[PDB]
RNA sequence: GACCACGACGCGGCCGGGGGCUGGUGCUGUGCGCGGCGAGCUGCGAGCCGCUGAGGCUUCCAGACCCCUGCGGGGUGUU
RNA sequence: ACCAGGGCUCCAGGGCGCGCACCCCACGGCCAGGGCCCACGCAGGUUUGGGAAUUCGGCAAGCUGGAUCCGCAACCUCGGGA
C-alpha cells in the first residue's frame, strides 16, 4: 500500500524459485546490488505459506548492499531470472544461473537503464518496457 | 522319477527378501519356490554345496543366477515318502541355458 | 476460543466418509437428459486404462505450440445382449422389463460365476415366442436402456476372460424406436467411434488407486507437527473441543486413502483411433502405433481401438473405466490439432521415438 | 518434433525433456538429463565420458561414412 | 555331553584352542565312546581328531605397501595425519646430527 | 496383484499357471581376458589404447521357444 | 532375576595412522522363533528452489575438521589473543 504499483500486470504461472527471504541480484544500474525479498505483489496469502515469487512477478525488496542513497530501502522489483528451472508453456524447461529482480518505478517503467544478463520469454511479454534494457531475450 | 536341471534367479526369488538378509530368506523362497513348482508337499533337502554357493559373498550379496538339479527320491531316513533334494550345478555362464529334464 | 489464525478446512468433506469403493466396476448413476428431438444413441461406454503419454499441439489463440499430457484408454466393442426397461414411478424408476438375448456367451456368464472353473456353466439356460409380447411392454417403458458388456479378452494384456456389464441409456426420440434400435443391436458389438467423437468432453467414473490405511498427512494434507513433538509427528494434534464431548466426523483422522469411487468431468477426448493402425499427423510424417517402444508401463500393448484423452484418470492402468457423454451439454469451441504425438519409451526416459530410430543410432 | 541437440552428449532431445540452462552471458545450453547435467557442473569434458558422441568422434569409432 | 569333553580334552593335547578342532564327521560313535586322554591321543595319532590350522594372515599386502613407502610412495601431504614432529621427532633429528659431528670432531682429534 | 495391517477386494486354477530363455525397453558407462603405447627406471610400471556404446543389470513389455505342474477339504441351497 | 546397571587388579599380535583413537584382520571365544513389512513410531540416509522466514531461543540438524605451506587484527595483566 505504501508501494502501489498503479497498473497491475497479468502473471505467468510457473514454479515459484524465489520467496520472502530470498536474497537475489539486482540486474539493473540503480545502484543496487543484493536485494532480499519482503513481499510479494498480488499474493493472497495462506497459513504458513511464506508468499513466493517466480519471473515476471512484482517483488518488494530492501537493498541489503549497494549505493548507501539505495541501500536500507524497500523498492519495487520484477524478477527477471530465477535459479530453479521452471516448465515453459511449450513445455520446456529452462534455468538461469541466478536468481535477479530489476527495479521498477511505481508506474512500472524500470528504473535502470541496462540490465545486466538476459531475461526469458515471459519477462518479455508481460514487460516489454523492461526487456528492452537487457541485451538478449531467451 | 524325473531329474529337473534348472535356472533360479535368486534376485527374483528374494526381491521381497530384506537386502540385509537376503541369504537366508533366499532359501526360504528357494524351498517355497520348488513346491510351487512341483506341486508337493515332501521335503526339499538343500544340498550344502547348494547353501554354500547362496553364501559365498556373504549375506546381502547373493548371486543373481543359479543352476539345479532338483532329484525326487525317496527319503533316506524313511523310504516311504518321497524328497527333493535340490543339488547344485556348477555352470560357466547362463546365457542360453534351457532347463531340462531326464532320469 | 477462536483459533488465532485462520485457514482452510484439509480435504472436502465432500468425500467423507472415505471408504472403499463396492466394485471395482462403477455403474453410471446418473445418464445425460434423454432429448427426444436427438437422434438414437448411446450415452456410456466402458474402456480400461492403458497408460499415459503427451501429445503436442497447435493451440491458436497467433498459434503457439504446447504439449500436454494425454491418457489411452484402450476400448474394445462392447456386445449388446439385453435390455432394460424403465417407468416413471412416484417412487423413483422401476424396473418394467428386462429383455435377454438368447445368446449368452462364456465371456459375460463368467461374470455370473466366483469360481468359473468348478462350475457347471448352467445360468441362462433360458423361447423366442414370448419376444413380441416382452417387446411389446418394453415400448411402455420410460426409460430404455440396453445390457453391454466388455470384451476384456480381446486385451489379453489384463488376464481377465470374465466381462464387465452394465446398462447404458439409450438416448434418443420416441422409446418405440428406442428398443427397435435396441432390438436391432441384441448380439451386436458397438463401437467407441460410435458413441463419443473427437474434440467432445466426456465425464469419467472409475476407482482410484488404492493406498491402504493412510495417516492423516497423506490423507488429509495437515501440517507435519514440529521437530520436538512428543508421540508423533504426522498426526492431526488436537482432534477436539471438549464439547461436544466426543469426536466430530469433521475431524481429520488415519484410514483408508485411495480405492474410492470418482467422477472427473469435462475431460476432453484428443483422438480416437486403433491400435493397430498407426497414427500419422499432418506435422509428423512417421507412421508409428500408439504403443510406446517397450510398451505401455505395467499394461503392454494396444490391439484394439483406443480413446486418447487430455489429462490424468482416475485408477492404475488395467482397471475398467466408465465414460460418459457429460450430463450438461457441454461442447469443445476448439478444435483439437494434435502436433505430435510422443511414442518415446516411458520406462526410463527415452529419447527415440520408434525402434528404427533407436536402430538408427547404433548402426 | 524435438528440442534439438545436446550441448553435452550430442542426443537429440524429446519435445518435452531437457533443461535450457542459461548461463547469463546470455548463452543458453540445452543439457538432456541430469547425468548430463552433472557432468557439465563437474567441469567433465565430453571426450571424456566415452558413450557421447563428443568422444565417439574423438576416439573416431563413431561411424564409417558413405 | 560328550563330545564337547572330547573338544577340550583335545585342545589341551594340542595346546591350543577349541574351536581349531575338527572332529571326523563320519566318525562321531568312536569319539562319543572314548573318554580318556590316552584315548583322544590315539583318535589324533588315528587322524579322527584333527588341529585345524590358524586363519591365514598374510603379510603380503603390508610388505607391497612398506616397500613402496620405502620408494616413498604413499608419504604426499594427503597421506600425513600427524605433525612433522610426530611423524619425525625433532629431538631425535638434533640427537642424530649433534652425535655424529661430536663424534666426527672426538675422530679428527685423535 | 491393479487390492491389501489382518480380514476384505480383484483376477485365474490345465482352453490354466509358474520359472527359465530369447527379443524388446531402459539404467550404468566400455567387463574379464588377450595384445599396442606409457612417465621413467635397469625387465618393472600407475594409467592409456584396441577388441568394447562393451560388460553387468533390467522388478517393465512381448514370445509362435524350453521345463515344471496338480485337481484335497469344508459348507449351503434346490429337486 | 540368566537385570542393557554396578564391581579392585593383570595380560593385546598384524595393517592404517601421531596414536594400546577409529576401522579391518589374527588369537581365543562366540552366534537363542516364523511370516509379512499398513498407519503412527524409534533409529538412520537423501530431499529441487529458498536459507532461520521456524522457534522463547538456530533446539535439533548442518557447515568446519588431519597435515603441510602461507598469512594473522583490535586488544592485552606483554605471558596471550591465536
Ligand atoms: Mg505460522
Ligand atoms: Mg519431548
Ligand atoms: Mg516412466
Ligand atoms: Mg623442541
Ligand atoms: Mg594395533
Ligand atoms: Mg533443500
Ligand atoms: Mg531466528
Ligand atoms: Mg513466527
Ligand atoms: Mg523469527
Ligand atoms: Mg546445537
Amino acid at each position: 500500500s505504501k508501494h502501489v504499483l498503479e497498473d497491475r500486470r497479468p502473471k505467468i504461472r510457473s514454479t515459484c524459485g524465489v520467496q520472502v527471504g530470498t536474497r537475489i541480484a539486482c540486474a539493473d544500474n540503480t545502484g543496487a546490488k543484493i536485494m532480499q525479498i519482503i513481499g510479494v505483489k498480488g499474493v493472497r496469502g495462506r497459513l504458513n505459506r511464506l508468499p513466493a515469487a517466480s519471473v515476471g512477478d512484482v517483488v518488494l525488496c530492501s537493498v541489503k548492499k549497494g549505493r548507501p542513497d539505495m541501500r536500507k530501502k524497500i523498492v519495487l522489483c520484477v524478477v527477471i531470472r530465477q535459479k530453479k528451472a521452471w516448465r515453459r508453456r511449450d513445455g520446456s524447461h529452462i534455468c538461469f544461473e541466478d536468481n535477479a529482480a530489476v527495479v521498477i518505478t511505481n508506474k512500472g517503467d524500470p528504473k535502470g537503464t541496462q540490465i545486466a544478463g538476459p531475461v526469458p520469454r515471459e519477462v518479455a511479454d508481460i514487460w516489454p518496457k523492461i526487456s528492452s534494457n537487457a541485451p538478449a531475450i531467451i | 522319477n524325473k531329474a529337473v536341471e534348472m535356472t533360479v534367479n535368486l534376485g527374483k526369488l528374494a526381491r521381497k527378501a530384506s537386502w540385509r538378509y537376503k541369504a537366508p530368506k533366499c532359501i526360504y523362497y528357494l524351498k517355497k519356490f520348488i513346491r510351487s513348482q512341483f506341486k508337493s508337499e515332501n521335503d526339499i533337502l538343500i544340498a550344502p554345496e547348494v547353501n554354500k554357493y547362496i553364501w559365498r559373498h556373504g549375506i546381502k550379496n547373493i548371486p543373481k543366477r543359479m543352476r539345479i538339479k532338483i532329484e525326487r527320491g525317496p527319503s533316506n531316513k524313511n523310504p516311504e515318502l518321497n524328497v527333493f533334494r535340490v543339488c547344485l550345478v556348477n555352470v560357466n555362464t547362463f546365457k542360453g541355458l534351457q532347463s531340462q529334464s531326464y532320469t | 476460543s477462536c483459533r488465532k489464525f485462520e485457514a482452510p478446512r484439509h480435504g472436502s468433506l465432500a468425500y467423507m466418509p472415505r471408504r472403499r469403493a463396492r466394485s471395482v466396476k462403477q455403474s453410471i448413476r446418473a445418464f445425460e437428459k434423454d432429448n427426444p428431438e436427438d437422434p438414437i444413441h448411446l450415452t456410456a461406454f466402458y474402456v480400461y486404462k492403458a497408460g499415459m503419454t503427451h501429445v503436442v499441439r497447435n493451440k491458436a489463440m497467433t498459434i503457439k505450440e504446447v504439449t500436454e499430457s494425454v491418457t489411452i484408454l484402450e476400448a474394445p466393442p462392447m456386445v449388446v445382449f439385453g435390455i432394460v426397461g424403465y417407468v416413471n414411478t412416484p417412487q423413483g424408476l422401476k424396473i418394467n422389463k428386462t429383455l435377454l438375448s438368447s445368446h449368452i456367451n462364456e465371456s459375460v456368464l463368467r461374470r455370473f460365476y466366483r469360481k468359473f472353473y468348478l462350475s457347471k456353466k448352467r445360468m441362462f439356460s433360458s423361447g423366442q415366442k414370448e419376444l413380441d409380447a416382452d417387446i411389446l411392454v418394453l415400448k411402455d417403458s420410460d426409460v430404455i436402456r440396453v445390457l453391454a458388456h466388455t470384451q476384456v479378452e480381446k486385451i489379453k494384456s489384463i488376464r481377465t476372460k470374465k466381462a464387465h456389464i452394465s446398462e447404458i441409456q439409450v438416448n434418443g426420440g420416441t422409446v418405440n424406436d428406442k428398443v427397435e434400435w435396441a432390438v436391432s443391436m441384441l448380439e451386436r458389438e458397438v463401437k467407441i467411434s460410435d458413441v463419443f467423437s473427437t474434440n467432445e468432453f466426456v465425464d469419467t467414473i472409475g476407482v482410484t488407486k488404492g493406498k491402504g490405511f493412510q495417516g492423516v498427512t497423506k490423507r488429509f494434507g495437515t501440517r507435519i507437527l514440529p521437530r520436538k513433538t512428543n508421540k508423533g509427528r504426522r498426526k492431526v494434534a488436537c482432534i477436539g473441543a471438549w464439547h461436544p464431548a466426543n469426536v466430530l466426523r469433521t475431524v481429520p483422522r488415519a484410514g483408508q486413502l485411495g480405492f474410492h469411487r470418482r467422477t472427473e468431468l469435462n475431460k476432453l477426448i484428443y483422438l480416437i483411433g486403433n491400435g493397430k493402425e498407426e497414427i500419422k499427423t499432418d506435422f509428423d510424417p512417421t507412421l508409428k502405433s500408439i504403443n510406446p517402444m517397450g510398451g505401455f508401463p505395467h499394461y503392454g500393448l494396444v490391439n484394439n481401438d483406443f480413446l486418447m484423452v487430455k489429462g490424468g484418470i482416475t485408477g492404475p492402468v488395467k482397471r475398467v473405466l466408465a465414460i460418459r457423454k457429460n450430463l450438461i451439454g457441454k461442447k469443445n469451441n476448439e478444435n483439437i490439432q494434435i502436433k505430435f504425438i510422443d511414442t518415446s519409451s516411458k520406462i526410463g526416459s527415452g529419447r527415440f521415438q520408434t525402434s528404427e530410430e533407436k536402430r538408427a543410432f547404433f548402426g | 518434433v524435438k528440442e534439438g541437440v545436446c550441448v553435452y552428449s550430442g542426443y537429440e532431445v524429446p519435445k518435452g525433456s531437457g533443461l535450457i540452462r542459461v548461463t547469463n552471458d546470455t548463452r543458453s545450453f540445452l543439457f538432456l538429463n541430469k547425468k548430463v547435467q552433472s557432468l557439465s557442473n563437474r567441469k567433465i569434458n565430453p571426450r571424456d565420458v566415452a558413450w557421447t558422441a563428443a568422444s565417439r568422434a574423438f576416439h573416431k569409432k563413431g561411424m564409417k561414412k558413405v | 555331553t560328550k563330545l564337547p569333553t572330547i573338544r577340550r580334552i583335545a585342545a589341551s593335547i594340542f595346546k591350543c584352542g577349541k574351536n581349531k578342532i575338527w572332529f571326523d564327521p563320519g566318525e562321531t560313535p568312536r569319539l562319543a565312546s572314548s573318554s580318556t586322554r590316552m584315548q583322544v591321543r590315539r583318535l589324533i595319532k588315528d587322524g579322527v581328531i584333527l588341529r585345524k590350522p590358524n586363519t591365514v594372515h598374510s603379510r603380503w599386502r603390508a610388505n607391497k605397501r612398506a616397500e613402496a613407502r620405502k620408494k616413498g610412495r604413499h608419504m604426499g601431504i594427503g597421506k600425513r595425519k600427524g605433525t612433522k614432529n610426530a611423524r619425525m621427532p625433532e629431538k631425535r633429528v638434533w640427537i642424530k646430527k649433534i652425535r655424529g659431528q661430536r663424534a666426527s670432531l672426538k675422530e679428527m682429534k685423535k
